[PDB]
C-alpha cells in the first residue's frame, strides 16, 4: 500500500491510502417565474371551465 | 472559517433537523439556552464550530439554519421544544395548509406563495456570513413539501447563489413508514428538477434505517424518533469535518471533489457501524478491523444494495473515537483480500481516511449505546442505482394507467413533466450501467 | 383544519344526529357542550368538528337542513339536541315527498340560499377549512335532491375545498317508496361529479348485518343507524385524533382516489357484533375487517379488486402484530389487490377505542366490486323507466324524460369504467 | 401457503419444480409480475436482483446467484481461472485457454502456439464462444472468429469400448442459500457413437471401468470432479454469497467434464441453467424442493455434500 498526505492535529488526523493506481446552464429567474405563472394559468383556466360548467 | 447554512423542508427535514442540532449541541457543548461555556471568544468566533453557529453579544450560539414547512404543526413543536431558546422566530417558517403529499401542490400552487419569503429569510443568514460555502438541504422524497417545494428552492438558490455548493440529505420512501401511495411520483419528480442543482446528495432509505433499528437496536416497531436519532448520527459524522478541526472534507467543495467525479452521479452510499443497543447489559467493544469490515456489509448501509455487483468511483472512511492510522491500514489490507471491491479503470483503488479523536456522542436516554470507536464510510458505488430502479419500476406501474395523475394536473402541472422526469431517470440508470460495467 | 358538517333530510339528520352523539362521547363532550374528559388526546384535534364558543364550551360545526320540520324537531329534543347551534337549524314546511325533483329544482330551490348563508357564516370563521362532509340518503327527496343541490352550490363557492359525503343507498329490502331507484340514479350522477369522497352505505347490507350477524329478527332504522354511527366514527378517527396517515380530507383523497370519478368507498367495521365482553385478538380484527360480512356496501370484494385500502385500528394493541397481520392479509390474497398501484394499503392506529370496545377496526375500501351496487340500482331504475312508470311525479316538477336518460347513461358509464380497471 | 412466480417458461427443470410445489397443497403460483411472492423462478437474462428483498413480511428466495455468470460464460471463466490466485496457473484440470476478440490475448496465444510449433508435440486447438472450428493451424481458427475463446483440444480422450467412442460427463450441482454444495449422486455420459440416446449413466459406466480398467468411477474420476466443483464454487463464494443479504439465492449448475486416456478429469465449461436427463428429472427436481426450497420455506439423500 501507500500512505500519503498525512495531516495531524489535536482533534485527530487524516490521510489517503492507495492500493492500486488507475488502470486507465442553470435556468434563469425569468424562465423559472415563467413556468410558475404558466402553471397558475392552467389552474385558473381549469377552474374557469368548472365555474362555466356550474353556470350552465 | 466559512459558514454553512442548513435548510430543513417538510416534516421529515424539520424533524431530522431537530435531531441533528440536538446532537450538535451535545457534541460542541452548547446548552439548550444557546450558551456555550467552553467558548472563550464571546460574541465573535472564527472557529470550526462557527461554520454552523453564529454568536450574539449575550453569548448565544444560534444555528445557521432555517426551518420551512407548509404546515405549522411540526415546526410548532420546535417553537416549544427543549431548544426553543436556540432558534429565533425568523428562522421558523410555516404555512397553513400543506401540499397533501402532492409534488405539484408544493412546487407550483403553494410553493409559489412562500418561495420569496423563504429566500428572503435565507438572505438574512447569508448577509451575516463572511464566506458562505453553501447550503445543506434536508427533506423527504415522498412528502409534497419535501419533494415539491425543495425542487423550487434548489432552483432559486442556484439563481441567487450560483457560486455556492448545495448538499442534500434525502429520505428515500419506504412503505413500512410511508404515508402516501404517490411517493414514487414525488420522488422522481423532485429528483428530475433538483438533479442539476444538487452538488452531492446522501440518500437514506427508511427501509434500511427501519431494519437497522429492529435488528441492532431491538425495537419491535421503530418510530420516527428512533429513525431520526440514528439518522442524526450518520449526518453528524458526515458534517463533523465541517464543525471540528481537521484536514479531510474541510469545506462543501471537498465533498464534490472527493466523492463525485461525475456531476449526475452525486449520490454516495453511506455505511455506518457499530449500532449497539443501549439496553444490552454488556457488549464487547468492536475493534477498528471489526467496524471497518462492517462498512462492507449491506445490512449496515443507508440503502440496501449489493456493492459487490458494481464499481467504486471514490471511498471515504470517517472514524470517530480511539482509532490510529496504523490500525486502519491493517484493517484495509485484510479486507482487500477477503472482499469484492472493484473500482473503475480510471479511478485509483484507495481510501481517503479521516479520524476525529472525540468518540461519537449519544443522546442521553436514547437508544444507541456509547461506543469507543465508530466509522461512517462514504462510497460512491454504482450499486446505489438499485434504488433508482426500484422507484422507477413503481413509477412505471402506476403511470401506465395514469393512476393519481389527475391530482397533479389539477394543480397546474402537465403530464409532459411526468414523462420528462421518467426519461431523465432512464438516462440516469444508463449512466450507472455503463460506468458500472 | 376545520370541517363543516351538513345533514339533510330525514335519514341524513337521524344518522347525523347519532354521529354527533358517538363522537361527542369519544371527545368527552356532554349534551351541554362542556368538556368532561380525562385525556388531552380528546381535545388535541377537537377543533376539526367542534367550534369553541364563549364559556369554554364546544359547539358542533353542524348545519341541520330539511324541507320538513318533523325530523329536526326530534333532533332538537333528542339526547344531544341541545348542543346544536340554534341558528344552524334551517328547514322548510312543505317537504319533498320522496321526490328528487322537488328537493333539487322546486321546493329545495326556495330553501337552498338560506342554507348557504349558514354555511358561509361557518366557513368565514374557519382558520383553515378542510372542506365539507354531508350525511344524507339517496332514495328520498330532501337529502338526495336538495343534498346534491347544496353540493353543487357549495362547490361553486368553495371550488378548492374537499367535498365528502356519507350516502345511504336505497334497497328494496328496506324501502319507503318505489321511486327510490329514480332518486338514487339522479343523485349518483351529481356525486360522481361534485364529490371527492363518498362512503357508500347500503341499507341492504345494514339490514343483513342486523339480521344475520347481530341476530336481530325485526331490524329498525335505529338498529341500522347504530351501525352507521360506529362506521362514521371509525372512518373519521384519523381526522379527529393525532396521526400521520390520512389525517385530513385531502391527503385521504390523494391516497384513496386514483381516478376522479372512482371515489366511492366500501366501509367496514369490526368487531361487527356490536349491539361482547371478550375482546378480539389482532388477527381476529384483521380477518373480520376484510370479511364481506362486515362490509356496509353489500358488494362481494372477491368479485372485484382493491384499487386502494385504508385501515384504522383503535385501542391499545401491538402495532407490530398489526403490521404483520396487515401484511399477512395482502400477501395471502395479493390477487385481489391491483398490482399497478404498489402498496395501496395504508394502516393507521389510534390509542382511544370506541365506546364499549377495547379494540376495533374500521375498513375503507375502494374496490371495483362497488359496481355491483350501481349495477343493482341501474337494473331497478331501468325496470321502471323502460315503461316510464311513476315519471309523472317528476315531469310535474319541470323535469323532462331526457334528463332521466342522461342519468341512466352516466351511471352505466360509471359501471363500465369500474369494469375497466378490474381487468387491467 | 407460500407463493412463487415463474418468469422463465423455457425452463424444463423448474417447469417440473413449479409442478411439484403446487402439488404439495402449500404453494400458490401468482402472476409472474406480482411482487408479493416468496420464491421467484427468475428469467435467464436480466433478472431484476435489485428489486428482490424489499417486501416487508416476505422472505424472498430466488433460483439464481447474481454474479454466477462469471463462472458460466466461457470468456469470463477463463479470466476467472487465470486471474484468481485460488486457481491461477496451478490448476491442472483446465485446458490451456485464451480469449481472442474478433477485431485480448491473441499475442500471448501465439506465444504458446510457437512453443508447440517448435516442439513435436500435438498442437490441435478448439475455438468456441457463448459454431465451433477445430484446426491444427492457428490461422484457420482465427479467421473463423471474425468474442470467442481458443483452448487446447484433448487429443487423447478416454474411449469407451467397444466402439472406440468419445464422451463427456455432466454433473448437476446444487448450491443452497447457505452455500452448501450438493453434488447430484446421478450423472450422465454423453457419448459420440462415431469412432474418434447416447446416454450412459453412472451404474453402467462404473461397471465398464471395473471390467475394463480395473477401477471405479469414484476413485478414477469422481474424486477429481468433486475437487473441481468445490474449487470453482469456493473461489467465487465471497462475490455471490447471500449470507447477509436482504434476499437469498440458490442455483442448479451443470458441470461438463472430459476424461483422457490417463484417467484425468478436465473441466470443459459450467452451465448456469442446465437441463436434466429425462430419466432423472423427477429425482433431481424433487431434491431441489427438498434442499433448496423447503429448507427456507418448511412444509407441514440423493446429493453428496461437498464440505468446506
Ligand atoms: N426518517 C424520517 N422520515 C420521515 C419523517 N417524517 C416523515 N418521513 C417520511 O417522509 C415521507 C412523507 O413526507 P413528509 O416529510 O412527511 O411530507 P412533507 O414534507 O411535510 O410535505 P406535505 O406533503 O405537505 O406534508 C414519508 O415517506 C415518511 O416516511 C421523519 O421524521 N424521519
Ligand atoms: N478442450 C476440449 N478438448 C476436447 N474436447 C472438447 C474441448 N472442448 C469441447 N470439446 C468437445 O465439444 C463438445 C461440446 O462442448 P461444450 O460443452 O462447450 O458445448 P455446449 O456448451 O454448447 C453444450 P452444454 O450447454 O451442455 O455445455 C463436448 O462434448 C466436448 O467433447
Ligand atoms: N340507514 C337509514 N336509512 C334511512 C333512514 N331513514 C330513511 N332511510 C332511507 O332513506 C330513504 C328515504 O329517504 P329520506 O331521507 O327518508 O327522505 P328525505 O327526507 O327527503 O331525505 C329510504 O331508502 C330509506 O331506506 C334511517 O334512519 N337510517
Ligand atoms: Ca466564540
Ligand atoms: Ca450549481
Ligand atoms: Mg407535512
Ligand atoms: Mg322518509
Ligand atoms: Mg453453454
Amino acid at each position: 500500500m501507500e500512505v500519503i498526505e498525512l495531516n495531524k492535529c489535536t482533534s485527530g488526523q487524516s490521510f489517503e491510502v492507495i492500493l492500486k493506481p488507475p488502470s486507465f446552464r442553470d435556468p434563469s429567474l425569468e424562465e423559472i417565474q415563467k413556468k410558475l405563472e404558466a402553471a397558475e394559468e392552467r389552474r385558473k383556466y381549469q377552474e374557469a371551465e368548472l365555474l362555466k360548467h356550474l353556470a350552465e | 472559517m466559512r459558514e454553512c447554512i442548513s435548510i430543513h423542508v417538510g416534516q421529515a427535514g424539520v424533524q431530522i433537523g431537530n435531531a441533528c442540532w440536538e446532537l450538535y449541541c451535545l457534541e460542541h457543548g452548547i446548552q439548550p439556552d444557546g450558551q456555550m461555556p467552553s467558548d472563550k471568544t464571546i460574541g465573535g468566533g472564527d472557529d470550526s464550530f462557527n461554520t454552523f453557529f453564529s454568536e450574539t453579544g449575550a453569548g448565544k450560539h444560534v444555528p445557521r439554519a432555517v426551518f420551512v414547512d407548509l404546515e405549522p404543526t411540526v415546526i410548532d413543536e420546535v417553537r416549544t421544544g427543549t431548544y426553543r431558546q436556540l432558534f429565533h422566530p425568523e428562522q421558523l417558517i410555516t404555512g397553513k395548509e400543506d401540499a397533501a403529499n402532492n409534488y405539484a401542490r408544493g412546487h407550483y400552487t403553494i410553493g409559489k406563495e412562500i418561495i420569496d419569503l423563504v429566500l428572503d429569510r435565507i438572505r438574512k443568514l447569508a448577509d451575516q456570513c463572511t464566506g458562505l460555502q453553501g447550503f445543506l438541504v434536508f427533506h423527504s422524497f415522498g412528502g409534497g413539501t419535501g419533494s415539491g417545494f425543495t425542487s423550487l428552492l434548489m432552483e432559486r438558490l442556484s439563481v441567487d447563489y450560483g457560486k455556492k455548493s448545495k448538499l442534500e440529505f434525502s429520505i428515500y420512501p419506504a412503505p413500512q413508514v410511508s404515508t402516501a401511495v404517490v411517493e414514487p411520483y414525488n420522488s422522481i419528480l423532485t429528483t428530475h428538477t433538483t438533479l442539476e442543482h444538487s452538488d452531492c446528495a446522501f440518500m437514506v432509505d427508511n427501509e434500511a434505517i427501519y431494519d437497522i433499528c429492529r435488528r441492532n437496536l431491538d425495537i419491535e416497531r421503530p418510530t420516527y424518533t428512533n429513525l431520526n436519532r440514528l439518522i442524526s448520527q450518520i449526518v453528524s459524522s458526515i458534517t463533523a469535518s465541517l464543525r471540528f478541526d481537521g484536514a479531510l472534507n474541510v469545506d462543501l467543495t471537498e465533498f464534490q471533489t472527493n466523492l463525485v467525479p461525475y456531476p449526475r452521479i452525486h449520490f454516495p452510499l453511506a455505511t455506518y457501524a457499530p449500532v449497539i443497543s443501549a439496553e444490552k447489559a454488556y457488549h464487547e467493544q468492536l475493534s477498528v478491523a471489526e467496524i471497518t469490515n462492517a462498512c462492507f456489509e449491506p445490512a449496515n448501509q443507508m440503502v440496501k444494495c449489493d456493492p459487490r455487483h458494481g464499481k467504486y468511483m471514490a471511498c471515504c472512511l470517517l472514524y470517530r473515537g480511539d482509532v490510529v492510522p496504523k490500525d486502519v491500514n491493517a484493517a484495509i489490507a485484510t479486507i482487500k483480500t477477503k472482499r469484492s471491491i472493484q473500482f473503475v479503470d480510471w479511478c485509483p483503488t484507495g481510501f481517503k481516511v479521516g479520524i476525529n479523536y472525540q468518540p461519537p456522542t449519544v443522546v442521553p436516554g436514547g437508544d444507541l449505546a456509547k461506543v469507543q470507536r465508530a466509522v461512517c464510510m462514504l462510497s460512491n458505488t454504482t450499486a446505489i442505482a438499485e434504488a433508482w430502479a426500484r422507484l422507477d419500476h413503481k413509477f412505471d406501474l402506476m403511470y401506465a394507467k395514469r393512476a393519481f395523475v389527475h391530482w397533479y394536473v389539477g394543480e397546474g402541472m402537465e403530464e409532459g413533466e411526468f414523462s420528462e422526469a421518467r426519461e431523465d431517470m432512464a438516462a440516469l440508470e444508463k449512466d450507472y450501467e455503463e460506468v458500472g460495467v | 383544519r376545520e370541517i363543516v358538517h351538513i345533514q339533510a333530510g330525514q335519514c341524513g339528520n337521524q344518522i347525523g344526529a347519532k354521529f354527533w352523539e358517538v363522537i361527542s362521547d369519544e371527545h368527552g363532550i356532554d349534551p351541554t357542550g362542556s368538556y368532561h374528559g380525562d385525556s388531552d388526546l380528546q381535545l388535541e384535534r377537537i377543533n376539526v368538528y367542534y367550534n369553541e364558543a364563549t364559556g369554554n364550551k364546544y359547539v358542533p360545526r353542524a348545519i341541520l337542513v330539511d324541507l320538513e320540520p318533523g325530523t329536526m324537531d326530534s333532533v332538537r329534543s333528542g339526547p344531544f339536541g341541545q348542543i346544536f347551534r340554534p341558528d344552524n337549524f334551517v328547514f322548510g314546511q312543505s317537504g319533498a315527498g320522496n321526490n328528487w325533483a322537488k328537493g333539487h329544482y322546486t321546493e329545495g330551490a326556495e330553501l337552498v340560499d338560506s342554507v348557504l348563508d349558514v354555511v358561509r357564516k361557518e366557513s368565514e370563521s374557519c382558520d383553515c377549512l378542510q372542506g365539507f362532509q354531508l350525511t344524507h340518503s339517496l332514495g328520498g327527496g330532501t337529502g338526495s335532491g336538495m343534498g346534491t343541490l347544496l353540493i353543487s352550490k357549495i362547490r361553486e363557492e368553495y371550488p378548492d375545498r374537499i367535498m365528502n359525503t356519507f350516502s345511504v343507498m336505497p334497497s328494496p329490502k328496506v324501502s319507503d317508496t318505489v321511486v327510490e331507484p329514480y332518486n338514487a340514479t339522479l343523485s349518483v350522477h351529481q356525486l360522481v361529479e361534485n364529490t371527492d369522497e363518498t362512503y357508500c352505505i347500503d341499507n341492504e347490507a345494514l339490514y343483513d348485518i342486523c339480521f344475520r350477524t347481530l341476530k336481530l329478527t325485526t331490524p329498525t332504522y335505529g338498529d341500522l343507524n347504530h351501525l352507521v354511527s360506529a362506521t362514521m366514527s371509525g372512518v373519521t378517527t384519523c381526522l379527529r385524533f393525532p396521526g400521520q396517515l390520512n389525517a385530513d380530507l385531502r391527503k385521504l383523497a390523494v391516497n384513496m382516489v386514483p381516478f376522479p370519478r372512482l371515489h366511492f368507498f366500501m366501509p367496514g367495521f369490526a368487531p361487527l357484533t356490536s349491539r361482547q365482553y371478550r375482546a378480539l385478538t389482532v388477527p381476529e380484527l384483521t380477518q373480520q375487517m376484510f370479511d364481506s360480512k362486515n362490509m356496509m356496501a353489500a358488494c362481494d370484494p372477491r368479485h372485484g379488486r382493491y384499487l386502494t385500502v385504508a385501515a384504522i385500528f383503535r385501542g391499545r394493541m401491538s402495532m407490530k402484530e398489526v403490521d404483520e397481520q396487515m401484511l399477512n392479509v395482502q400477501n395471502k390474497n395479493s390477487s385481489y389487490f391491483v398490482e399497478w398501484i404498489p402498496n395501496n394499503v395504508k394502516t393507521a392506529v389510534c390509542d382511544i377505542p370506541p365506546r364499549g370496545l377495547k379494540m376495533s377496526a374500521t375498513f375503507i375500501g375502494n374496490s371495483t366490486a362497488i359496481q355491483e351496487l350501481f349495477k343493482r340500482i341501474s337494473e331497478q331504475f331501468t325496470a321502471m323507466f323502460r315503461r316510464k312508470a311513476f315519471l309523472h311525479w317528476y315531469t310535474g316538477e319541470g323535469m323532462d324524460e331526457m334528463e332521466f336518460t342522461e342519468a341512466e347513461s352516466n351511471m352505466n358509464d360509471l359501471v363500465s369504467e369500474y369494469q375497466q380497471y378490474q381487468d387491467a | 401457503m407460500y407463493t412463487f412466480v415463474v418468469r422463465d417458461e423455457n425452463s424444463s427443470v423448474y417447469a417440473e419444480v413449479s409442478r411439484l410445489l403446487l402439488a404439495t397443497g402449500q404453494w400458490k403460483r401468482l402472476r409472474k409480475d406480482n411482487p408479493r411472492f416468496n420464491l421467484m423462478l427468475g428469467e435467464r437474462n436480466r433478472l431484476p436482483f435489485g428489486r428482490l428483498g424489499h417486501e416487508p413480511g416476505l422472505v424472498q428466495l430466488v433460483n439464481y446467484y447474481r454474479g454466477a455468470d462469471k463462472l458460466c460464460r466461457k470468456a469470463s471463466l477463463v479470466k476467472l481461472i487465470k486471474t484468481s490466485p485460488e486457481l491461477s496457473e496451478s490448476c491442472t484440470w483446465f485446458p490451456e485457454s485464451y480469449v481472442i476478440y474478433p477485431t485480448d490475448e491473441r499475442e500471448v496465444f501465439l506465444a504458446a502456439y510457437n512453443r508447440r510449433r517448435e516442439g513435436r508435440e500435438g498442437n490441435v486447438w478448439i475455438a468456441k464462444s457463448s459454431g465451433i472450428l477445430i484446426s491444427s493451424e492457428a490461422s484457420e481458427l482465427l479467421d473463423f472468429i471474425d468474442v470467442h475463446v481458443i483452448q487446447k483440444y484433448l487429443e487423447k480422450p478416454l474411449l469407451l469400448e467397444p466402439g472406440h467412442r468419445k464422451f463427456d460427463i455432466r454433473s448437476w450441482v446444487l448450491v443452497d442459500h447457505l452455500y452448501n454444495i450438493y453434488l447430484y449422486r446421478e450423472g450422465v455420459l454423453r457419448t459420440s457413437s462415431e469412432p474418434y440416446g447416447n446416454e450412459m449413466f453412472f451404474e453402467e459406466f462404473n461397471q465398464y471401468l471395473m471390467d475394463a480398467l480395473n477401477t471405479t468411477l469414484e476413485n478414477s474420476i469422481l474424486l477429481q470432479i468433486k475437487h473441481i466443483i468445490r474449487s470453482c464454487l469456493m473461489c467465487i463464494e465471497p462475490a455471490i454469497s447471500t449470507k447477509h443479504l436482504h434476499y437469498q439465492s440458490f442455483q442448479l449448475f451443470g458441470f461438463d467434464f472430459m476424461v483422457d486416456e490417463e484417467l484425468k478429469v478436465w473441466l470443459i465449461e459450467v452451465n448456469g441453467a442446465p437441463a436434466c436427463a429425462q430419466k432423472l428429472y423427477a429425482e433431481l427436481c424433487q431434491g431441489i424442493v427438498d434442499v433448496a426450497i423447503s429448507s427456507v420455506f418448511p412444509l407441514a439423500s440423493i446429493f453428496i455434500k461437498l464440505h468446506h
